[PDB]
RNA sequence: CCGAUAACGAACGAGACUCUGGCAUGCUAACUAGUUACGCGACCCCCGAGCGGUCGGCGUCCCCCAACUUCUUAGAGGGACAAGUGGCGUUCAGCCACCCGAGAUUGAGCAAUAACAGGUCUGUGAUGCCCUUAGAUGUCCGGGGCUGCACGCGCGCUACACUGACUGGCUCAGCGUGUGCCUACCCUACGCCGGCAGGCGCGGGUAACCCGUUGAACCCCAUUCGUGAUGGGGAUCGGGGAUUGCAAUUAUUCCCCAUGAACGAGGAAUUCCCAGUAAGUGCGGGUCAUAAGCUUGCGUUGAUUAAGUCCCUGCCCUUUGUACACACCGCC
């Protein structure tokens, strides 16, 4: 157990969706990789943290609505 | 064809009761030479099920201190434990091991606390898997406990108690053990 | 009792017993418990959870 | 198939040594072997007589195995468990006068000389009877 | 369960079973012959030894704790 | 050769004013005289040249006085200097080794040494107290109590 | 024949006790510091050391040879050591030299028995605590 | 110490800080001490930031 | 007149019971005959499908 | 965290972070780490094995006289995110199982608002006040004491044994220390003498260069013992011999030979603990002129049970009551 995302990572993972949505995808490797120059993350571990949850949130909306 | 200990093959043994069938280890897919792996089959729940059954007996067998690290101690008992019940009885090793984890786990138990106010015994039923675990350990004390004070070794007397708890014959300490689990439960149903 | 009933269908009764509780040995027995001062003012009855 | 003493049984091969240089009595022996301790941490004589040309065979063995070894090497090899009595347990070395007269004794043998530093390593010969001695034992445990 | 006092030796009695009914069950080690002769048990290990050397019993495990010994087969 | 008994045996056997015990091994049973261990016993059995393998009671009447006269006599015998209890004595200074109930009065003895010349440890011995300084504060309570 | 620069060298470890196989074109033969592996010196487990060859078979073998040199760990980490480097050993070798339709075939079978012959064990130890004889137990406690 | 502590917070902030905080413990004019505590901006107490981040007298 | 020994195999774990978790009720179907299922408390390490040993029949667990 | 929602947006703490472990046959390299190949050797070989086998034997930065980083060291980077699949879930947060994978929960360090009249004035040239200050409560020197024993308690060490003890053989580590401002005290290889603790010469190391391939214990394999307070146990005590120290008695420590006491698994109770964990087992650091049954780390062997609950014991939160607010050690 204890996979929970805290509001710094979900917060940055929401934001960059906002910002760039057709610069980033469903692969998770590849978010990552975009995560590196649209946003600076100091932390290796929070970059893929937040890629991860952006594609978990990206999996979702692309067939519904979300609070982003 | 596995050769444990370099005979003794498994796939002729078989295990009676379906509810231990899928618990016991003895068959090809587990099937090694020796009872002896660096398997982590304690990292998490329900991985032990698939360790094998004479490594499982090997294991809780190195017990009360002075002997629990020596594990190739151990093995060397089920070594010279297994050539006595084989050279005693003529059948095979596993299927005597096997026959004695079923006869020696106890089908019911107590929870002793059904009432915690006061105490009632609710009879309750146990799970296979807590039947193995209680068998391999009954079996591993009666062994600890026959050879403490007098001049026959460790792996004579697991071998006996193997062979009696086999059958059945109220000499075995698991054997008696099962009998009062099962008594008291009769008890208090 | 329904095994050991010589009729092939019997009912068992029930015991219809009215209780009269002080205020104390009702808080007592946890029959009642203390509420907030908005949660006093609801006189419904509390659910059964019967399902 | 050429035999070397890293290709048999170590404890056999040393018993084999044992027995060859008991019939070779050639190999010089204190005369204080029947009385003496083999290290601090013992508490009983060895119970073989000829315990002498055990170490000198177990001696012979591991200068072969790594040459360069002095006495205060030897008693690290030959050092052991120290119970101490009430106290925990500890480590003891061995007897340094056991270890010299070993080493002496097979210097005389001339199986042993000294190095270009400091310590004992084996001779050629010594190598030899080593080698030959672990063909001969090689073929006992075999057949 | 007060005292054992087991002979140290043999004697007429029991040098004579030991050549006469040890041989012939199953399972022979130092320690079963030892408590069912009522001998002390170094009594049993050399006397086991020459039972081997005569050749009346095999041998099938021989390890320094557990030593294992079997009646010769029948047929 | 693992036979049976030889006829001359004898279960319990008489040396000095101890019975030992023929049952067990020679080293091992002579201990049970005063004054000798384990390293005494095998010593002297070693020089005496008799086959450790069989029992006391193996023994005959000729080697059993053979290891007599050898224990009271390390000194002649080639004994190690070092083996003694009583090296460099405190009366006479003659190197010896005691076996008997001679060692009760000469450790008697040397504890009214100590008691006459009113030294430290002869005071702590007639007080039933520890010698060495050892602590005294918690342990010794089952000696007393 | 006579061809030359046709070796592999795979290690394998367990509990800090590093094993490295060194294997080379040539006569089947398998030694681990000089010595055969039968000549093993815990000689309970030495099942464990020629059990890869048991599964694998001798003709696998036949054509590689093998030295090992071992140190760190004790007895049992060293012979773990020894039975996963030798098992990498060939299937690297294999792979180096041989088509992998066969490293496959001979890898499931390695997998399905024991994973630990291809894969290293990833525990070690713990570092002791300042309250306790270990890691993890603490020592005794008393209330009066 | 209110006084001063007061015109010291004044003063790091107009230098630029993100946050500081000063302690004063101890007796004055009577027995029983007293700790005051001044703070005001950011402050982070946990963590490898610390070191790099807080300047501590 | 003695009920035989028989078996059932685990559908679905309700959850842990007892006042301490040392048991867990979890419903059970007889494969003697499968259309009866009834809820048994048991202990030790259970999961879904796996088959225990039944000394009687009629008695459902209820709570502890 | 998600969702309900007079809240929205935040901050500290948690997390994140630093260190450590686990994978990189990918990168940069190493005569203070090596490995392969080759050249001489030493031996077994000869049935002949012949690119045969072993070698911690010597060499190929003895710089012209091989290559390379797998093993070792340490830097930069990569790598894991609930990533993919299936199921559950408001189908959200997330949870379970599986695949591939070194790893799908490696351990610590740091650690909020505050409180405890918690401990320390015997850590300090931190310190207020009080005491003492020449027959000193300053300071030095000598001796003694801090160890003293009808008893009680706490942390522990060793044991009660054959799953063992003894004897011998075989055989594997990693942390890590090492010659000094004052400061006098280092780690020790090798040879010689003794049985030992030890002594004497010859060196090396201010250190990946020497100890040291740290040849550790446990364990493994053979011998004896044989259920007996026994070859378990080694308390108590006598005699002798060394080492350090100016000084060893009230034994500093160690060594040898003697005696051989309780202890036959322990009542009521009670402690610690979830994976390289407990436990068995030794080894370094501190203490140290001499010193570990302590502590702090390290390595070796290596488990049983559990993936839950509030029953016991506590702790937190919400509601509630209050004549308390120095806050129940209250008030009265
Ligand atoms: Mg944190
Ligand atoms: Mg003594
Ligand atoms: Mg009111």
């Amino acid at each position: 157990m204890g996979r929970v995302r805290t509001k710094t990572v979900k917060k940055a993972a929401r934001v960059i969706i906002e910002k760039y949505y057709t610069r980033l995808g469903n692969d998770f490797h590849t978010n990552k990789r975009v995560c590196e120059e649209i946003a600076i993350i100091p932390s290796k571990k929070l970059r893929n943290k937040i890629a991860g949850y952006v594609t978990h949130l990206m999996k979702r909306i692309q067939r519904g609505p979300v609070r982003g | 064809d596995i050769k444990l200990f370099g005979k003794w093959s498994t796939d002729d043994v078989q295990i009676n009761d379906i509810s231990l069938q899928d618990y016991i280890a003895v068959k090809e897919k587990y099937a090694k030479y020796l009872p002896h792996s660096a398997g982590r089959y304690a990292a998490k729940r329900f991985r032990k099920a698939q360790c094998p059954i004479v490594e499982r007996l090997t294991n809780s067998m190195m017990m009360h201190g002075r002997n629990n690290g020596k594990k190739l101690m151990t093995v060397r008992i089920v070594k010279h434990a297994f050539e006595i019940i084989h050279l005693l009885t003529g059948e095979n090793p596993l299927q005597v091991l096997v026959n004695a984890i079923i006869n020696s786990g106890p089908r019911e138990d107590s929870t002793r606390i059904g009432r915690a106010g006061t105490v009632r015994r609710q009879a309750v039923d146990v799970s296979p898997l807590r039947r193995v675990n209680q068998a391999i350990w009954l079996l591993c004390t009666g062994a600890r406990e026959a050879a403490f004070r007098n001049i026959k070794t460790i792996a004579e007397c697991l071998a006996d108690e193997l062979i009696n708890a086999a059958k059945g014959s109220s000499n075995s300490y698991a054997i008696k053990k099962k009998d009062e689990l099962e008594r008291v439960a009769k008890s208090n149903r | 009792i329904s095994e050991a009933s010589v009729f092939d269908a019997y009912v068992l009764p029930k015991l219809y017993v009215k209780l009269h509780y002080c205020v104390s040995c009702a808080i007592h027995s946890k029959v009642v418990r203390n509420r907030s001062r908005e949660a006093r003012k609801d006189r419904t009855p509390p659910p059964r959870f019967r399902p | 198939p050429g035999v070397t003493v890293k290709d048999v049984n170590q404890q056999e091969f040393v018993r084999a040594l044992a027995a060859f240089l008991k019939k070779s009595g050639k190999l010089k022996v204190p005369e204080w072997v029947d009385t003496v301790k083999l290290a601090k941490h013992k508490e009983l004589a060895p119970y073989d007589e000829n315990w002498f040309y055990t170490r000198a065979a177990s001696t012979a063995r591991h200068l072969y195995l790594r040459g360069g070894a002095g006495v205060g090497s030897m008693t690290k090899i030959y050092g052991g468990r120290q119970r101490n009595g009430v106290m925990p347990s500890h480590f003891s070395r061995g007897s340094k006068s056991v270890a010299r007269r070993v080493l002496q004794a097979l210097e005389g043998l001339k199986m042993v000389e000294k190095d270009q530093d400091g310590g004992r390593k084996l001779t050629p010969q010594g190598q030899r009877d080593l080698d030959r001695i672990a063909g001969q034992v090689a073929a006992a445990n075999k057949k | 369960r007060d005292k054992l006092n087991n002979l140290v030796l043999f004697d007429k009695a029991t040098y004579d079973k030991l050549c006469k009914e040890v041989p012939n069950y199953k399972l022979i080690t130092p320690a079963v012959v030892s408590e069912r002769l009522k001998i002390r048990g170094s009594l049993a290990r050399a006397a086991l030894q020459e039972l081997l050397s005569k050749g009346l019993i095999k041998l099938v495990s021989k390890h320094r704790a557990q030593v294992i010994y079997t009646r010769n087969t029948k047929g | 050769m693992s036979l049976v008994i030889p006829e001359k045996f004898q279960h319990i056997l008489r040396v000095l004013n101890t019975n030992i015990d023929g049952r067990r091994k020679i080293a091992f049973a002579i201990t049970a005289i005063k004054g000798v261990g384990r390293r005494y016993a095998h010593v002297v059995l070693r020089k005496a040249d008799i086959d450790l393998t069989k029992r006391a009671g193996e023994l005959t009447e000729d080697e059993v006085e053979r290891v007599i006269t050898i224990m009271q006599n390390p000194r002649q015998y080639k004994i190690p200097d070092w083996f003694l209890n009583r090296q460099k004595d405190v009366k006479d200074g003659k190197y010896s080794q005691v076996l008997a109930n001679g060692l009760d009065n000469k450790l008697r003895e040397d504890l009214e040494r100590l008691k006459k010349i009113r030294a430290h440890r002869g005071l702590r011995h007639f007080w039933g107290l520890r010698v060495r300084g050892q602590h005294t504060k918690t342990t010794g309570r089952r000696g007393r109590t | 024949s006579k061809g030359p620069l046709q070796s592999v060298q795979v290690f394998g470890r367990k509990k800090t006790a590093t094993a490295v196989a060194h294997c080379k074109r040539g006569n089947g033969l398998i030694k681990v510091n000089g010595r055969p592996l039968e000549m093993i010196e815990p000689r309970t487990l030495q099942y464990k050391l020629l059990e890869p060859v048991l599964l694998l078979g001798k003709e696998r073998f036949a054509g590689v040879d093998i030295r090992v040199r071992v140190k760190g760990g004790g007895h049992v980490a060293q012979i773990y050591a020894i039975r996963q480097s030798i098992s990498k050993a060939l299937v690297a070798y294999y792979q180096k030299y041989v088509d992998e339709a066969s490293k496959k075939e001979i890898k499931d079978i390695l997998i399905q028995y024991d994973r630990t012959l291809l894969v290293a064990d990833p525990r070690r130890c713990e570092s002791k605590k300042f309250g306790g004889p270990g890691a993890r137990a603490r020592y005794q406690k008393s209330y009066r | 110490v209110r006084r001063a502590c007061y015109g010291v917070l004044r003063f790091i902030m107009e230098s630029g800080a993100k946050g500081c905080e000063v302690v004063v413990s101890g007796k004055l004019r009577g027995q029983r001490a007293k700790s005051m505590k001044f703070v005001d901006g950011l402050m982070i107490h946990s963590g490898d930031p610390v070191n790099y981040y807080v300047d501590t007298a | 007149r003695v009920q035989p020994i028989k078996l059932a195999r685990v559908t679905k774990v309700l959850g842990r019971t007892g006042s301490q978790g040392q048991c867990t009720q979890v419903r059970v179907e007889f494969m003697d005959d499968t259309s009866r299922s009834i809820i048994r408390n048991v202990k030790g390490p259970v999961r879904e499908g796996d088959v225990l040993t039944l000394l009687e029949s009629e008695r459902e667990a209820r709570r502890l």
